[PDB]
């Protein structure tokens, strides 16, 4: 039987629900300058395409799916799904991670820079803490995988396992917040 | 575990009656908008309690009471095992030391500071994390 | 469990109290001569590889055999030396174990109780008692 | 019945006992022991830089120091003393008696505990460097305003290195905080429900809960403007709206931080209060919602501390700072209905504690009127406020610090601290400190701005400016008696070996020896009520204290 | 104002009371007991002090005896 809550889930928890206060500066910083825009709050030489931030925002929802299918397989003893699951995710966040610096060098070669507007400075500085956060999450998964051939298959590497899945399913449902709020909210 | 939940939605009817009067009051008779810095923080402030909240609800609906949690409860009820701590480890500094020079190198602008910084930082959590899984040499 | 604020623990430990601002060891002597006495102690144990013990208290009507069983409550009673002396009726007493025998004790034990009785013609009832000590212990060998 | 004993303990330990389990060490009554060692350092030197600034300031005329060199001391002045020595202060008296108090071995991810620490160390190294420079450290104050932040009006590389060791420091408060809400929320003894635990415990969860949404709000901000000094951004333009963005952004964390350093201190005083009064704590059950509502109410206050701006709205902010000086008053009460009625006895731990209530009422009552706008309109900016704060912060950060160090010295030591040489000090602290704070007042009302380095000789405010310095160095005077105190305690001092010093101890450190063993305990009682050790002891009273509670 | 007067004063005071209260408090008598002599009956409990070098029915032999 289980009477006992798992520590490493709460203090997991409760340091997710603190790192939400982070966001909450940059989310501030860009409704304060979209309230001073004036006219069109997105500048002249702006132009968003929906032709590339659609398909990488499905990928970084389809992420979430095998993430869970892996913590599915984690509780049952396997040490093989979990490690499939795991690498399909790391290869479809590497695929967000580059879709988004694609998008980055597009934007900056038509002059939508970090010191060119005001636009500029709070749409990077949002979108690049949302990468540092995802590829510390990338690194997260590495650290994980490698961990898992090192001993035997035990309940603890199970719960690091769900707590790594608790991490990830909070960098892609702070993206849809983003994504929501930046592409359509204008 | 019912006293943790409530103690945490106790915060979170504050917090949303907080915000939503916050935001209506400013949107009439205050001058400007609707003072969006003081506004997206208490709307987060309260998802910040409402999380754990949750979270404390669905834990305490899954477990049956604890020693903890009885009144009329004996010593020799939790008598067993508790688990796993780490007696004793010399990584912690090492991991303070590498973020330190990350710091100093982001406060100057010296890139290479910070990529040694970045690769000095991945190194000592790797170390931290690989502490007590390391296998026997195998000669 | 018998004076105020004791209570006898589960795993038969005493826990006792004290009231705000006393004291718990109330020893009649300086604290720098208990430092002194207690190093004494400690570094004659060393060089000579018997531990050395001090009584003062009553000797009931026999003065010479009333020493001797109570070097049986110090640690390792054997290979142990004890100096007791009693300040009601003037007397020095040394008693040792059978493991010390032969190791220099027996030309050593009346130099310290000279030691001690020479010192104890004044109020030095701690000066002497280190004087011993350290005669005592500067005598005996490790082997 | 006849045992053998030393005749003095041991003083130190041999050589090779310390330096290694001191960098590898995981215990948390060590971890505690090495935040106080180096708060107390840090709080030297914050009053060393406090010193140069009062010396200078009692006289017209730039005797010895200068505009530049006075601007960078009073900026760091009050970030040493509040962000290096108060706020660890916290985590340092958590980390003592938390575990015990609770009845765990351990907490919570302990290699997580010296990680803290060890950033706290490192992080206010990183931000004290700044001196170290030709230019000097920053020089625009704690509160850091715009745009005299940035690289255009503020071009040293001393204001970089403070911004960079903020951040450094601000993970361990927030990884401390995880631990301690983990640690409560977990590590309980069988019988000790969440209505059984002393209210220092209920504190210290209710703190860490304000500091997981205080501090990273300030990381992002710090972030925020380190991307505009570096990068060039425009992120606090004052075109773009950002000059009230980030008074916005610092005050949603500045007035939540000043209440992290207060609960905690309510607590210690409200664990000596029934100890030394033979008398059980009054309202109990109260206590925790007094709490409980300053800290809900500690979020939504955040913007009287800018009006002499014409941006915010007045009523919200000047009501609800209004409201939240109730439970205070509730806390007050209780604290003086729990000393009613009983046998007093006052010793060092006392003394502090009831030198906390003399001086935190003034601070109080000189804080509600700059509630007020009308009032706030003449007085801020100016020595009033400094006396309300210093007021405020010098009873729960000195007195109650001081009195806790008191209390629960011979518990962590096994030696007793002298009594004869620790009311020299309480009463040197005392009068010293009236001296050179009690006239502010007047000096703030009559029109002197704070933050100013020099003044005519035909101001009319000299007088005033003297008496200051005199005080002043009556609190520098203060603390050589406590130091020699402490370093003459240590090796010698009168032995415990009774593990209950004070007698009618409440809690359940006061359950096991002094020190306490490694894993804390080899032995617990039941746990029927809030007062274990004094059911463990005197169980012939404890009818007596299920009949007389309620009246 | 006379800066010897100023430089005298923010300087002397600290030091006068620094004494006066260092004369109220330390000359006082604390809780160690007074010293025992030599010329009055033993009145506190039996002692027996030991050492703990070396670390971790009884045979005996040998004894000695003295006077004062
Ligand atoms: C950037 C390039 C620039 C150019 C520079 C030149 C680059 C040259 C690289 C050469 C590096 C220097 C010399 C090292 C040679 C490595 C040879 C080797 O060891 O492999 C044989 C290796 C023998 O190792 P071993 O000597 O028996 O060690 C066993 C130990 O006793 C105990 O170990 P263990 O068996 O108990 O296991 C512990 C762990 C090894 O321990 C560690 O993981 C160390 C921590 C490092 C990981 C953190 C990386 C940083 C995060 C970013 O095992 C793992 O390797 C983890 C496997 C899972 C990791 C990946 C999971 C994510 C999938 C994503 C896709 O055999 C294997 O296990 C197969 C793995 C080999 C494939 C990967 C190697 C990379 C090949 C790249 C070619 C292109
Ligand atoms: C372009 C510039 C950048 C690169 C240039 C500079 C860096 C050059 C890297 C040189 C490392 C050469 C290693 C060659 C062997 C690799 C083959 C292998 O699988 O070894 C298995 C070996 C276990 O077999 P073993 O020799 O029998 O060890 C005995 C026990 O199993 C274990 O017993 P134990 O208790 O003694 O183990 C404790 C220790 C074992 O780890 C070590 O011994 C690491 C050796 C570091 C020595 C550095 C000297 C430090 C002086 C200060 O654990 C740790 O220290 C954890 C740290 C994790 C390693 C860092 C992860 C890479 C992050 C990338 C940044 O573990 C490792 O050494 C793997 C860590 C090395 C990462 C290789 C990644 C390949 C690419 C190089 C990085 C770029
Ligand atoms: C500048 C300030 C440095 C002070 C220098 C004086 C050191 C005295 C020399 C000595 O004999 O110490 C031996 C002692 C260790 O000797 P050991 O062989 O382990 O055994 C010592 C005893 O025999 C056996 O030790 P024990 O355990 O028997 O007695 C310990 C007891 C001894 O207590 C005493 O009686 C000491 C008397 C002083 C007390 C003053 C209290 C002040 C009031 C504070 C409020 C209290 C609340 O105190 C403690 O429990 C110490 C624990 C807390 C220490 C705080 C350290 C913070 C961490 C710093 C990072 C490393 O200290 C060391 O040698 C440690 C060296 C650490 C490296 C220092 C170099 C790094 C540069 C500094 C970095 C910061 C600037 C950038
Ligand atoms: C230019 C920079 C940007 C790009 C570069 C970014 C890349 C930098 C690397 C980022 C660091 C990645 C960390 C890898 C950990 C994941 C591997 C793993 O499986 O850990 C198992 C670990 C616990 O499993 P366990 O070893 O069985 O622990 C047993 C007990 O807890 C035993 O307790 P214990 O006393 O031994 O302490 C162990 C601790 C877990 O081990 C640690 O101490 C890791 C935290 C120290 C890292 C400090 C980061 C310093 C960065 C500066 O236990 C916990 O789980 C405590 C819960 C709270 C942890 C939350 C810490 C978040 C810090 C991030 C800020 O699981 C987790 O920590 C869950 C959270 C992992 C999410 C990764 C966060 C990445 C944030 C990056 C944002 C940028
Ligand atoms: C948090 C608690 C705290 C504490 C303990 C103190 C301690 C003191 N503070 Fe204050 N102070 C603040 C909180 C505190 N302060 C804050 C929040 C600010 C705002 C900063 C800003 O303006 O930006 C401030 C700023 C402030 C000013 C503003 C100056 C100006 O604006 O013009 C003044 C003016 O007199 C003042 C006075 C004092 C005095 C006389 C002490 C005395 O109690 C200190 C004397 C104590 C000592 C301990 C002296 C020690 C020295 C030795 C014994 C010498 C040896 C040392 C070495 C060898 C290293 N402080
Ligand atoms: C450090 C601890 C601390 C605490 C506990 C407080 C507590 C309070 N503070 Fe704060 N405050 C600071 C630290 C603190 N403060 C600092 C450091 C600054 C300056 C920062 C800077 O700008 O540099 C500051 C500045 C500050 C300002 C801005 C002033 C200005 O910049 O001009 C205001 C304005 O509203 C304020 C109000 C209050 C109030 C109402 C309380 C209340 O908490 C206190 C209430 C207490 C009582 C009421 C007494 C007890 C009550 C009773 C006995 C019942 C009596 C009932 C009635 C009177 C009705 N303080
Ligand atoms: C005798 C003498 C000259 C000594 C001077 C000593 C001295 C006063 C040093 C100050 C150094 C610093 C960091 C100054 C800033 C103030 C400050 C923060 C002080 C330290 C504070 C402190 C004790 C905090 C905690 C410690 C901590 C967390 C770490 C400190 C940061 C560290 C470790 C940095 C220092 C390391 C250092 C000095 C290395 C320089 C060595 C070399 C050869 C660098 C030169 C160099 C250059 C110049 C390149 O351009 C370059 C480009 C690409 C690749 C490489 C390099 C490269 O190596
Ligand atoms: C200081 C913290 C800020 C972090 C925000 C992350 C930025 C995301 C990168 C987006 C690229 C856009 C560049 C652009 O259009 O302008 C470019 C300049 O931007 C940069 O140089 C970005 C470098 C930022 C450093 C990366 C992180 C720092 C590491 C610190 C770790 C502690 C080109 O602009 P320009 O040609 O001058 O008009
Ligand atoms: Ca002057
Ligand atoms: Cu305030
Ligand atoms: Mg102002």
């Amino acid at each position: 039987s289980l009477n006992r809550p798992n520590m490493v889930s709460v203090g997991t928890i409760v340091w997710l629900s603190s790192e939400l206060m982070f966001f909450a500066g940059l989310f501030a910083m860009y409704f304060t300058a979209r309230a001073q825009a004036g006219g069109a709050w997105p500048p002249e030489p702006t132009e968003l395409n929906l032709a590339l931030a659609v398909p990488v925002t499905l990928v970084l929802i389809a992420s979430s799916f095998t993430c869970q299918m892996g913590v599915f397989a984690a509780e049952r003893g396997d040490v093989f799904g979990l490690r499939r699951w795991y690498v399909i995710t790391f290869l479809m966040g590497l695929f967000f991670v580059l879709g988004q610096g694609y998008e980055y060098i597009h934007l900056v070669e038509h002059g939508t820079t970090i010191p060119g507007s005001a636009y500029g400075s709070v749409f990077y500085l949002a979108t690049g803490f949302h990468g540092l956060h995802v590829i510390g999450g990338l690194v997260a998964f590495v650290l994980l995988l490698a961990r898992t051939k090192m001993s035997k298959f035990t309940p603890a590497q199970a719960t690091a396992a769900i707590v790594v899945s608790y991490y990830w399913h909070f960098v892609d449902i702070v993206w849809i917040a983003l994504f929501a709020t930046i592409y359509f909210v204008r | 575990m019912h006293i943790e939940a409530r103690l945490f939605e106790i915060l979170t009817a504050f917090f949303a009656l907080a915000a939503v009067v916050y935001a209506v009051l400013t949107a009439m008779f205050a001058t400007g908008g609707v003072e969006w810095a003081g506004t997206t923080a208490l709307v987060l402030t309260t998802g910040l309690t409402l999380i754990t909240g949750t979270f404390f609800r669905f834990v305490a609906r899954r477990l049956d009471t604890r020693p903890e949690d009885y009144e009329d409860a004996e010593i020799s009820d939790g008598a067993g095992e508790l688990g796993f701590f780490a007696p004793h480890s010399w990584w912690p500094i090492l991991i303070s030391l590498s973020f330190s020079t990350a710091a100093v190198g982001a406060a100057l602008w010296l890139p290479w500071l910070i990529a040694a910084g970045v690769a000095f930082v991945i190194t000592s959590v790797c170390g931290l994390v690989f502490e007590y899984y390391w296998g026997p040499e195998k000669h | 469990d018998l004076p105020y604020g004791s209570a006898l623990t589960s795993s038969g430990r005493i826990s006792a109290v004290t009231e705000p601002g006393e004291l718990s060891v109330h020893y009649p002597f300086p604290t720098m001569d208990l430092v002194v006495l207690d190093d004494a102690l400690k570094y004659g144990s060393r060089a000579a590889k018997a531990r050395f013990a001090v009584y003062i208290g009553p000797l009931g009507a026999d003065t010479a055999a009333t020493a001797r069983e109570i070097l049986a409550n110090v640690p390792t009673p054997e290979n142990a030396v004890l100096l007791a002396v009693s300040p009601d009726q003037r007397a020095i007493e040394v008693v040792y174990g059978a493991d010390v025998k032969g190791r220099g004790i027996e030309s050593a034990a009346p130099l310290g109780v000279s030691a001690a009785a020479a010192s104890f013609k004044e109020g030095n009832l701690i000066d002497g008692l280190i004087s011993a000590v350290r005669v005592m212990s500067a005598g005996v060998s490790p082997a | 019945e006849l045992e053998a004993r030393r005749p003095f303990p041991e003083r130190m330990g041999p050589k090779g006992n310390l330096i290694y389990k001191l960098i590898t060490t995981t215990d948390h009554k060590l971890i505690g022991i090495m935040y106080c060692v180096v708060c107390f350092a840090f709080f030297l030197v914050g009053g060393l830089m406090a010193l140069f600034m009062r010396t200078e300031l009692a006289m017209p005329g730039l005797q010895f120091l200068s505009n530049e060199q006075f601007n960078q001391l009073f900026t760091m002045h009050g970030t040493v003393m509040l962000l290096f020595y108060a706020t660890p202060i916290v985590f340092g008296f958590a980390n003592l008696v938390l575990p015990l108090q609770i009845g765990a071995p351990d907490v919570a991810f302990p290699r997580l505990n010296a990680l803290s620490f060890w950033l706290f160390l490192f992080g206010a190294l990183i931000a004290i460097a700044g001196f170290i420079t030709p230019g000097g450290a920053a020089d625009f104050g704690w509160t850091a305003y715009s745009p005299l932040t940035d690289a255009i009006h503020s071009p040293g590389a001393g204001g970089d290195l403070w911004i960079m060791g903020l951040a450094v420091g601000g993970l361990g408060t927030i990884l401390g905080g995880v631990n301690m809400i983990t640690t409560v929320v977990c590590m309980r003894a069988p019988g000790m429900t969440m209505f059984r635990m002393p209210i220092f415990t209920w504190n210290i969860l209710v703190t860490s809960i304000l500091v997981l949404i205080a501090f990273p709000i300030l990381t992002a901000a710090l972030f925020g403007l380190a991307a505009d000094r570096h990068l060039g951004a425009h992120i606090y333009d004052p075109a773009n709206g950002g000059v009230l963005l980030w008074q916005h952004l610092f005050w949603f964390f500045g007035h939540p931080e000043v209440y992290i350093i207060a609960l905690p201190f309510f607590g210690i005083v409200s664990e000596i209060f029934p100890v030394f009064s033979r008398k059980p704590i009054f309202g109990y059950t109260t206590l925790i919602y007094a709490t409980l509502a300053i800290a809900a109410l500690s979020v939504a206050v955040w913007a009287h501390h800018m009006y002499a701006t014409g941006a915010v709205l007045l009523p919200f902010f000047s009501f609800m700072t209004f409201l939240i000086a109730v439970p205070t008053g509730i806390k007050f009460f209780n604290w003086i209905g729990t000393m009613w009625k009983g046998q007093l006895t006052f010793e060092t731990p006392m003394l502090f504690s009831v030198g906390f209530l003399i001086t935190f009422l003034l601070g109080g009552l000189s804080g509600v009127l700059l509630a007020s706008p009308p009032l706030d309109f003449h007085v801020t900016d100016s020595y009033f406020v400094i006396a309300h704060f210093h007021y405020v912060l010098f009873g729960t950060i000195v007195f109650a610090t001081y009195a806790g160090i008191y209390f629960w010295f011979p518990k962590m030591t096994g030696r007793l601290l002298d009594e004869r040489l620790g009311k020299l000090h309480f009463w040197l602290t005392f009068i010293g400190f009236h001296t050179t704070f009690l006239v502010q007042h007047w000096l703030g009302d009559e029109g002197m701005p704070r933050r100013y380095a020099d003044y005519l000789p035909t101001d009319g405010f000299t007088t005033l400016n003297v008496i200051s310095t005199v005080g002043a160095f009556i609190l520098g005077v203060s603390m050589l008696p406590f130091v020699w105190n402490v370093f003459k305690s240590w090796r010698y001092g009168e032995p415990v070996t009774v593990d209950d010093p004070w007698g009618y101890g409440n809690s359940l450190e006061w359950a096991t020896s002094c020190p306490p063993p490694r894993h804390n305990f080899t032995e617990l009682p039941r746990i029927r009520s809030e007062r274990p050790a004094f059911e463990l002891h005197y169980p012939h009273m404890v009818e007596r204290m299920r009949a007389e509670a309620h009246v | 104002m006379s800066t010897a007067l100023t430089h005298g004063l923010i300087g002397g005071v600290p030091l006068v009371l620094f004494a006066v209260l260092a004369l109220i408090f330390l000359t006082r008598k604390g809780p160690h007991p007074d010293t025992y002599k030599m010329s009055d009956p033993w009145t506190h409990a039996p002692i027996l002090w030991a050492a703990e070098e070396p670390r971790e029915g009884v045979v005996i032999g040998g004894g000695a005896s003295g006077k004062w």
